[PDB]
């Protein structure tokens, strides 16, 4: 049962991160204010 | 006669440096409850700065612990030196921890035969800084899976500053798989451990002791049941 | 533009282990509402 729980955790974690990245990209497209945010798969860069 | 334990401590001052010696041991009728622990540390305060060297080693049936520390202490915020820990456990897995700190870099990692090698390195500088959190697979100590990474960069041109945060889903998934695979590894060692102690003392397994308890329960149940049946005849006859 | 980007955000994300976006549920509810509207009496071109 421990191994099954960890398997499901990995599965949903992976299935979830891609949707999060897509939503983040769509949100970042909203604004172009002076502090510029660059989003990448598995990475985020912040310029201040 | 059954139990003898000795705790010996001594603090000594020798001109320029102090020396701390600690000893502790126990003699027991129990085999896995006897040991000897020892530590030695030489301490020299040179014109206010401290140079530290200490060794702590433990001995026991189920493992032995060996730790080395060296370094110096300038002020309350500058310790430069190395710390190395090595564990030899027949009872469970072994481990080897290495900690390093220089004025411009901190590096440390732990090599576990079950998880692998987990380490982190901090390179610090005025105009840049980088934090690296990596997991090297147990099956591949030659490469580092970046669990996370931080990169601060203050631009020397203009007033801009960059923050770059990076992480690997691969590292997290591999570590999770290693952890879920490690469950039976701990389970078996602990099970054999408890059975080993049961053997050392009464010669029985945990399952053997469970079977003995069940058998004794059955025996006592019959002992009660026979008398419970007999009382009926006793009462009937006396009534007649 | 704001409504467009909000619609993009809604379309691009959903919970893991399900690939049906919430916009389909919204369209289903809109279809039910339109069916009720056409059922309703006193129809007007403004309803159309």
């Amino acid at each position: 049962e421990s191994k099954r729980l960890i398997d499901l955790s990995i599965q949903n974690y992976h299935t979830f991160l891609i949707y999060i990245t897509e939503l983040l990209k769509k949100l970042q497209s909203t604004t172009v204010m002076n502090p510029y945010m660059k989003l990448a798969p598995g990475e985020l860069t912040i310029i201040l | 006669p059954v139990y003898n334990a000795t705790w010996s401590a001594s603090l000594k001052n020798k001109a320029d440096y102090v020396e701390t010696v600690l000893d502790s041991t126990c003699s027991s009728t129990v085999q896995f409850l006897e040991y000897e622990l020892n530590v030695l540390g030489t301490h020299k305060i040179e014109d206010g700065t401290l140079a530290s060297k200490t060794k702590g080693t433990f001995a026991h049936r189920d493992f032995s612990a060996e730790y080395e520390e060296d370094g110096k202490y300038e002020g309350l915020q500058e310790w430069e030196g190395k710390a190395h820990l090595n564990i030899k456990s027949p009872a469970f897995t072994d481990l080897h921890l290495r900690y390093q700190k220089d004025k411009k870099g901190i590096s440390t990692s732990a090599a576990s035969p079950a998880v692998g090698t987990v380490g982190m390195d901090m390179d610090e500088d005025d105009d840049f800084s980088k934090w690296n959190f990596y997991y090297s697979p147990q099956s591949s100590p030659d490469k580092k899976l970046t669990i996370f990474k931080t990169e601060l960069r203050v631009r020397e041109s203009d007033e801009e500053t960059q923050i770059k945060v990076n992480w690997e889903e691969e590292a997290a998934s591999g570590l999770l798989t290693s952890l879920k695979d490690n469950v039976p590894k701990a389970t078996g060692v602990l099970y054999d451990y408890v059975n080993k102690y049961h053997w050392e003392h009464t010669g029985l397994t945990l399952r053997e002791v469970s079977s003995k308890l069940r058998r004794n329960l059955q025996n006592n149940a019959e002992w009660v049941y026979q008398g419970a049946i007999r009382q009926i005849d006793d009462i009937d006859v006396r009534f007649q | 533009k704001s409504l467009h980007m909000y619609a993009n955000r809604l379309l691009d994300h959903r919970v893991p282990q399900t690939d049906m976006t919430f916009r389909h549920v919204g369209s289903k509810l809109i279809v039910a509402m339109s069916s009720w509207l056409q059922k309703a009496s006193g129809s007007l071109p403004y309803t159309q």
